[PDB]
């Protein structure tokens, strides 16, 4: 399953300092937890390394649960818990994870560049011919990861008297794809995220930023 | 000049070089023959020495005729505080033809000289007056251009006057006038005024001498106001085959929001031709130029229409002598008959119909029911005419349309629901989706004349229920949902079934209109044809004398405007009792089979007609005579007398 | 030497003095007590009364009003210092100053350019509200030519890069990289408002403009509400598709292109930096309040607390007032004679029942729908207009003037982001309220289907233009219907008289028939009432309770959810048996279990009207009587 | 290599995809015949410099090559839209889709409506690694 | 290239060649000048321009 679910309640009960650190710096703490869990599972079953060579630590039972209407810039880059109903869910697209390239000027295979969720990895020169030539992805050597884009809106039952439900986009990566369906009632724990490419830097536009939620954990309620 | 700021005039466009050329080897401006000094002196002479010989006291209100007209205007300006001097181009032409020609052909140059002259005179006199800005002179009444499409390119960038109808008015466009730059290093601030439509940015700080550190702060600049007026020209010279013309006008900083849709105006402004960019994102411009009018002066006055809402609202509209004359006319015994006979002098012996039309023009008493929580009450008078296509019903509708301001016309199936209420169109000058009004909304505070009301499909006919009941129009479409106001008076004309009133059928079936629609009308006139030799001979002589060809329209306009402005009739006790009795009797008579029944809507119709008659008499108090006239009119129209319980 | 804005600094000092010295009647520092609450997170605005400011220092208030835009940042910094020297708020936290109670109010038509940048207050009707996106207020850029960091460059309602790299020997004016982790953001919402009905001139569309709500004002205005926004008219640059050249900005440096690089055409424009100066008026609202607040101060206790002492005393008096039923009827419809049953039905509609959801999930409707069918000129439209004017969240529409999109909802795409905004329709604006459909019969089936789905499942499902949503529409329906041929026929059934679809008719809780009986007594009474109304306009109306009091009482009572006791159950079943026996002459429409459901809802509405915690046999009896009277007999020769 | 069942709901016209191209320099007119195009949805970045500059000291420009059409070995290629089997779509769900690229003799082999089984390479568009679409590192997949 | 392109492929990056026939050339001479021997300080190498 390549995934390990850890209760935030027990995490705070045992090691509270990390529990406090987690919402403020979700990306870094999650990466460190990923590496630690990978090492522990390798020690338990050394033969497991040949399966995806990567483990995802999901967090459950986050104490503070916000609401889609109550997400403000104050929450950026923090692990927030919300609930909602999926309105749209695109198909499971394949995303670049450790991308390798072909220099289409000498055919050398530029090595594996880790693909981040916020910036399109682009190489510089070719280490062999030192050319900034076009380059092109080498799909045979590249290793991908599942990417699903869902939209979760406020439950109409939870919407107020005079109000329209608000919707937030979320990204499921490589273990959560197709873990929810349009119409499902889901709790989403994820990083309210802003710094990928979303900035209306075009004319006739206020400098507002689009936002998404890097889903770190999903729990259907049914 | 008294140190008061000289306000920039966007209506004159971006300034020019103002280059001067000596015509000898006198000192004209390049490309013109204006001679700013001579022009200014001549305009001062005109302003201080113009007397209109054949003027009339009625025409000029609050102005001593013998004293110089525009000097009195300057006195009024000093009294009030609005630095706008409206000057008549016909007066300029009469005083000096050459000055008039120079003003017409070179407005952008001549007008500022007039501003200078007027300010010099006005501060040489009244030297202690306070004004937010110098005086601006607005010429108008130029030699009327009959058809705006007779204008050749050799008439570009010059003053013209056109007559038209306001179709649409855009939102306010903030036009920059003084950019405010601030250094992002040392915060030194400077201001750059519009040079020729361009703002030359600092490019270097005058404080720390850093290059390209001065950023333009948008909301600390000085801005102007601009508005786009889509006006459908109403030319009086119409050649064969030419279609209606729509023209674009631009109003600047004080004429913004001075005209609403449906308003018929005479606009005086500069005929401007401008390039059009092939794309919004490129600076290439098509070799063909599109023209538009930069507005200088609105004129809401017309000699062949009633007085507009703004004119009536303005207090100093009538002289005391004119007010007393109108009061005398109201004091006459047969003022109602006199006004009715004045209406439509070319149509013979429709006394009751013309009385109904007169009451429609006068309207009822506008009442505020907000506290009651009852909803607006229609004070307008709705009239239906019924008769074959041999009577003057259509002529009456055309006369009302050509008479009233804010008069819209519709006929047969040439209209639709969306085209009568509102729709959405991509503005073909800003490429934005703007909402456009229908005929009913365009005639908001006026009259909609609907000919051939019978041959009008139910989809468009059903809209009139809301207009004639609530005076509102609740358009609830995808983009925006809003309740427009259409306080219009309906003048409908419908034909009988089988296009003739067959005496073998009762009135209701001959009319062929729903009970609800007929009840929404407060007057119905069955223009039946009596087989009377006397009537036929009188009408024949009338028509032949018309072919081989009074109460003046001016005093008619004045009477109606005065009545609307001041008279606000209220119900007296005797009128209230008379109305109650009249409604009960009307219900009793109309409870027959084929008669047009009566409802509380008919009671309200009687109330409105009584208020209208009170206005006609300038009573300011509704009473028994008014109620009796309302009842008699509502009976004679629809001919309750000639009918019987066995309707037919 | 970083030239100082002396006027703004003086304003800042004076405003800080006002904050730290001004006191209320009690004599304590009211704004100190208020700023005590600013320490908590998700709380970064202080509300200050312009009345208090003017009282403390008239010159300061006038300066702020006349130079609001330029001085506002200094006021914010003053508030920041005021909070800091007291408490330990985070160093990076920003504070904002909202102003309220501005004495003067302007009109959206009067929002001219002369009002740009100076404090103002306007009244508008919210059309739609966009989502809450972070906005860039000041970003720190990196130069891609020399890696110099240009720090704290302000954003003027547009993505603005540094005008020039700081490094003197580097003229980079294009290649900058924003540093998001170093930039600061503020909450941002764009809400489209339009001119109110009163302000409309003759023959004009309501002018619409968008207002910008910053932090702490970002979800206070909702579509359809009447709200007063206080802030500053501003201009935001726009790339407008004007076919004609207009105002342009270019450098004053007198450069010229050499042969082969002639500064002409697109190259010349790009070299001179020619850029069009096109602006559009936008409103930057620092605060929003309801135009006509319901309470001077969402459960029953919360509403009670929100009420003032006088308001709650009045509500309690009305609740304790026996005959409150008739009193409310008369107050709501003082100008309508007769039709006591219709008035009672409309009142019970305004109050509503208790919606429920079964264990299986079925949503039992809780709000009642009323349809008035009658002869022409019988006050059906007047009832609809009365309810629209009185009730909040009371929308009105005609039979055929609205489309499906304009009657349920529509979808547009957020012009400032990737998300989708939902333009609410009439049935959404009437959510948790009333929708008044006049000429209900004259509506096309394409819209009757939408209305039926609304009345059926209390929701509107929209799948359009790239978005799917399920809006909630818990709106009661007040319909006005003309009988076929215009005049109701007493010898036929209701279905034969009206042309409403059977599914539509079946779920109308109450159907009131207004037959125009030509009776002398009623004629005289109605004539007297009408003539009295037209003679004594402002007087002649003596409603024992004002509309505002009734609205407050409705808002308080709606929070009550009456129970149903066993005695009430027994009485209900007995009354249903009696009504069924009535059904067994021929009624204008049969009696099914839908009549029992309507009666239960009416009993709940009566209990809620009296604010009782238990449905009582008196309420059940009143509901049964109303329903029985509504169901008329079909008289035939 | 993947074998999947589906139903073709569309089939684009059959067009010409080049398998070989001959590019000629504008200055010296020298050619670079027979450049092996990759198969599938993929493009080719033309050489920026005329390598045959040794025939004369004066040099050819930058980006000098024009593709010569008449010297291209083209083949039939077609685009089809496969839709999941209706009996395969779970109860409450949407039909998944896929894009099919068909070659010389796979063109017009099937028509809209046919229920087919496709054996092919699961590949992503490779066209130069360059409001909506907030994702990064995502390329149009196809079979 | 300045030429107003008519939608064709644009001219190359460095398209310009000198037209020696269409040039106006003038005489130009380079001279060496030396500090006058008397003007040179006693112990000093002469300056050159
Ligand atoms: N019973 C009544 N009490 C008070 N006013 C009435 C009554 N009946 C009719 N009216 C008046 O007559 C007019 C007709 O009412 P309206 O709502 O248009 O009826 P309908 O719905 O049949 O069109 C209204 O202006 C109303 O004030
Ligand atoms: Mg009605
Ligand atoms: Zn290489
Ligand atoms: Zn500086
Ligand atoms: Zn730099
Ligand atoms: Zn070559």
């Amino acid at each position: 399953r390549e995934s390990l679910v850890v209760n935030y309640e027990d995490l705070a009960a045992r090691e509270h300092v990390l529990a406090y650190f987690l919402p403020e710096a979700p990306a870094e703490l999650l990466q460190i937890f990923d590496e630690a869990a990978l090492e522990v599972v390798l020690a338990m079953y050394p033969k497991y390394d040949r399966i995806t060579n990567h483990i995802h630590v999901r967090i459950s039972h986050l104490p503070l649960v916000e609401e889609l209407r109550s997400l403000r810039q104050l929450h950026l880059n923090q692990l927030i818990r919300t609930s909602g109903v999926v309105t749209s869910c695109t198909g499971v697209l394949p995303q670049l994870s450790m991308v390798k390239y072909n220099c289409n000027k000498c055919n050398f295979v530029l090595g594996p560049f880790c693909q981040s969720q916020n910036q399109e990895v682009k190489p510089g020169s070719c280490p062999e011919c030192q050319s900034a030539g076009p380059f092109e992805v080498n799909m045979e050597e590249t290793i991908y990861q599942n990417y699903q884009r869902i939209r979760i809106q406020e439950s109409p039952g939870k919407v107020a008297a005079g109000r329209l439900p608000r919707s937030k986009d979320a990204i499921l990566l490589a273990d959560l794809v197709d873990s929810c369906k349009p119409g499902d009632e889901i709790e989403l724990t994820g990083i309210y995220h802003n710094n990928y490419d979303g900035s209306l830097n075009t004319a006739n536009g206020f400098p507002v930023f689009a936002t998404v939620i890097l889903a770190n954990h999903v729990a259907k309620k049914d | 000049v008294r140190g008061t700021p000289v306000r920039q005039r966007p209506d004159l466009g971006s300034a020019q070089k103002g280059l001067q050329v000596d015509l000898q080897s006198k000192l004209v401006i390049w490309g013109t023959d204006v001679n700013v000094a001579a022009c200014k002196e001549n305009f001062q002479r005109f302003l201080q020495r113009f007397i209109d010989p054949l003027a009339k006291e009625e025409e000029n209100v609050g102005i001593d005729i013998t004293e110089p007209l525009y000097m009195q205007r300057l006195g009024e300006i000093n009294v009030i505080g609005e630095p706008f001097l409206n000057v008549n181009c016909e007066h300029i032409k009469s005083f000096d033809k050459n000055l008039y020609r120079q003003l017409i052909s070179y407005p952008q140059e001549v007008i500022p000289t007039f501003d200078m002259a007027v300010n010099e005179i006005f501060f040489d006199r009244y030297p202690d007056s306070i004004l937010e800005h110098q005086i601006q002179v607005r010429p108008f009444n130029a030699l009327k251009t009959k058809n705006m499409r007779n204008l050749n390119p050799e008439d570009i960038d010059q003053l013209i006057t056109i007559s038209g109808m306001v179709i649409r008015t855009s939102q306010l466009i903030p036009e920059m006038q003084e950019a405010f730059f601030q250094c992002q290093v040392c915060a030194h601030t400077t201001r750059v005024e519009m040079d020729r439509g361009r703002i030359a940015e600092p490019s270097v700080c005058g404080r720390c001498h850093t290059t390209h550190s001065m950023a333009l702060i948008h909301n600390r600049s000085l801005f102007s106001d601009k508005q786009m007026i889509k006006l459908q020209e109403s030319p009086e010279d119409m050649p064969a085959g030419q279609t209606p013309h729509t023209v674009i006008l631009f109003a600047h900083n004080d004429l913004v929001d001075k005209v609403q849709p449906g308003d018929r105006v005479n606009v005086t402004g500069i005929y401007r031709a401008v390039p059009i960019r092939v794309n919004p994102r490129v600076s290439n411009v098509k070799s063909v130029y599109k023209t538009h009018i930069d507005v200088i002066h609105y004129r809401k006055t017309d000699a062949k229409r009633l007085h507009g809402l703004d004119e009536e609202a303005e207090q100093k509209l009538f002289s005391e002598k004119r007010v007393e004359l109108l009061k005398e006319l109201s004091r006459k015994p047969d003022i109602y008959e006199r006004l009715a006979s004045a209406l439509a002098p070319s149509i013979y012996e429709h006394e009751d119909i013309k009385k109904g039309i007169l009451l429609q023009l006068f309207g009822g008493t506008r009442k505020d029911f907000s506290h009651t929580g009852r909803g607006k009450f229609r004070a307008e008078i709705n009239i239906l005419l019924c008769g074959d296509p041999g009577t003057s019903k259509s002529q009456l509708l055309q006369y009302v349309y050509n008479l009233v301001p804010r008069g819209q016309y519709t006929s047969g199936k040439g209209s639709s629901a969306v085209g009568l209420t509102a729709y959405v169109m991509k503005d073909p000058e800003t490429r934005q989706l703007v909402l456009q009004t229908g005929a009913l909304v365009l005639s908001d505070n006026g009259i909609c004349c609907i000919d051939e009301f019978d041959k009008m499909n139910e989809s468009t006919r059903s809209v009139l229920h809301e207009v004639m009941e609530q005076q509102t129009l609740s358009i609830a479409k995808a983009g925006i949902i809003c309740q427009l106001n259409a306080r219009t008076s309906v003048l409908a004309a419908a034909n009988p079934i089988e296009s003739q009133w067959n005496p073998k059928k009762t009135t209701i079936e001959n009319i062929q209109l729903p009970h609800t629609l007929l009840s929404r009308f407060d007057l119905i006139f069955l223009m039946l044809d009596p087989q009377d030799e006397a009537y036929d001979r009188r009408l024949a002589h009338h028509l032949v004398a018309l072919y081989y060809q009074l109460l003046d329209m001016a005093v008619l306009k004045d009477y109606i405007a005065y009545a609307h402005s001041t008279i606000m009739p209220r119900l007296s006790e005797e009128a209230s009792q008379a109305l109650i009795e009249a409604y009960v009797d009307m219900r009793k008579i109309g409870s027959s089979r084929g008669m047009v029944s009566a409802y509380p809507r008919q009671l309200e119709s009687l109330i409105r007609l009584a208020e209208a008659h009170a206005k006609v008499r300038l009573s300011n108090k509704v009473e028994a005579i008014d109620v009796e006239e309302a009842k008699r009119l509502h009976r004679e129209a629809l001919k309750q007398s000639a009918t019987d319980p066995r309707t037919g | 030497l970083e030239v100082r804005d002396e006027v703004a600094e003086k304003c800042q000092k004076l405003f800080l003095d006002f904050l730290e010295e001004f006191q209320s009647s009690d004599g304590e520092i009211k704004y100190l007590q208020l700023a005590e609450e600013l320490i908590r997170p998700e709380r970064n605005t202080l509300v200050v009364s312009f009345v208090d400011l003017e009282q403390f220092n008239q010159q300061l208030s006038t300066t702020i009003q006349e130079e609001f835009y330029r001085v506002y940042p200094y006021l914010c910094r003053a508030l920041k210092t005021f909070v800091k020297d007291r408490k330990e708020i985070p160093l990076a936290k920003d504070f904002y100053v909202a102003f309220q109670d501005l004495p003067t109010r302007h009109k959206i038509r009067e929002l001219t350019s002369s009002r740009i940048g100076l404090l103002t207050r306007i009244s508008g009707q919210v059309v739609r509200t966009h989502p809450v996106h972070p906005e860039l207020v000041s970003g720190t850029f990196l130069c891609l030519d020399c890696q110099t960091v240009i720090r704290d460059v302000e954003q003027q309602f547009k993505y603005t890069q540094p005008n020039i790299c700081r490094n003197p020997v580097c003229a980079n004016r294009r290649r900058f990289l924003l540093d998001t982790n170093k930039s600061r953001f503020v909450d941002f919402q764009k809400v489209r408002i339009q001119e109110t009905q009163a302000e409309l001139p003759r023959g004009s569309i309501p002018r619409s403009l968008e207002v910008i709500l910053r932090a702490e004002a970002v979800e206070s205005a909702q579509a359809g509400d009447k709200c007063d926004f206080t802030g500053t008219l501003i201009v935001v640059p726009d790339v407008s598709k004007l076919s004609t050249p207009g105002a342009r900005a270019e450098t004053n440096s007198r450069v010229s292109g050499v042969d082969g690089y002639e500064t002409e055409g697109i190259r010349g424009l790009r070299a001179l930096g020619v850029r069009d100066l096109s602006y559009r008026l936008v409103f930057l609202a620092c605060c929003v309040a309801p135009t006509n607040p319901r309470f001077g101060g969402q459960t029953a206790e919360s509403i009670k607390n929100q009420m003032t002492v006088k308001e709650w005393e009045k509500v309690f008096e009305m609740s304790q007032d026996k005959n409150l039923y008739h009193n409310l009827c008369t107050s709501l419809f003082p100008t309508i004679h007769g039709n006591d049953e219709v008035k009672r039905g409309v009142l019970l509609m305004l109050f509503g029942g208790v919606p429920k959801t079964t264990g299986e999930g079925t949503s039992l409707r809780g709000d009642i729908n009323v349809c008035i069918v009658g002869d022409p000129s019988t006050a059906k439209s007047q009832f609809l207009k009365h309810v629209e004017e009185f009730s909040p969240r009371a929308v009105y529409t005609s039979g055929k003037a609205s489309s499906a999109a304009g009657l349920t909802a529509a979808v547009v795409r957020d012009e400032e982001s990737h998300e989708f905004v939902i333009e609410a329709g009439a049935l959404m604006l009437a959510d948790n309220g009333v929708c008044c459909i006049d000429e209900f019969d004259k509506m096309d089936v394409r819209d009757q289907v939408a209305i039926h789905e609304a009345m059926e499942q209390q929701t509107i499902s929209i799948t359009k233009a790239g978005v799917k949503a399920t809006l909630n529409a818990r709106t009661s329906i007040l319909a006005a219907a003309n009988p076929i041929s215009g005049h109701y026929d007493r010898s036929k059934s209701l279905k034969q008289n009206i042309n409403l679809s059977a599914p539509i008719m079946s779920r109308f809780d109450l159907f009131f028939i207004l037959v125009d009986e030509c009776n002398e007594v009623t004629d005289y009474a109605i004539a007297r009432r009408i003539v009295d109304l037209h003679s004594r306009i402002e007087e002649s109306i003596d409603r024992v309770y004002s509309l505002d009091d009734i609205r407050r009482y409705l808002l308080f009572a709606r929070q009550f959810k009456p129970k149903i006791s066993k005695e009430s159950e027994d009485f209900i079943v007995e009354q249903y048996k009696h009504l069924r026996q009535r059904d067994g002459t021929k009624s204008s429409w049969r009696i099914t279990v839908r009549q029992l459901e309507s009666m239960i809802r009416l009993s709940e509405a009566m209990a809620r009207m009296h604010c009782c915690d238990e449905v009582q046999p008196k309420h059940v009896k009143e509901a049964f009587r109303l329903l029985n009277k509504s169901i008329i007999r079909v008289e035939t020769p | 290599l993947v074998k999947i069942p589906g139903i073709i709901i569309a089939a684009s016209a059959v067009r010409a995809k080049a398998t070989r191209i001959s590019i000629q320099c504008r200055s010296c007119r020298n050619t670079l015949t027979n450049i092996a195009m990759r198969p599938g949805l993929e493009g080719y970045a033309l050489p920026r410099k005329c390598n045959t500059d040794q025939a004369g000291r004066p040099k050819c420009p930058l980006d000098p090559y024009f593709i010569m059409p008449d010297k291209c070995k083209c083949v039939d290629f077609q685009t089809l839209k496969l839709q999941e089997l209706p009996d395969a779509v779970p109860h409450g769900e949407m039909p998944r889709h896929m894009q099919l690229y068909c070659d010389r003799y796979l063109c017009d082999k099937v028509v809209p409506g046919n229920r087919v089984t496709i054996m092919g390479i699961y590949s992503i568009k490779k066209f130069g690694l360059t409001r909506d679409r907030v994702g990064v590192g995502i390329r149009s997949s196809y079979i």
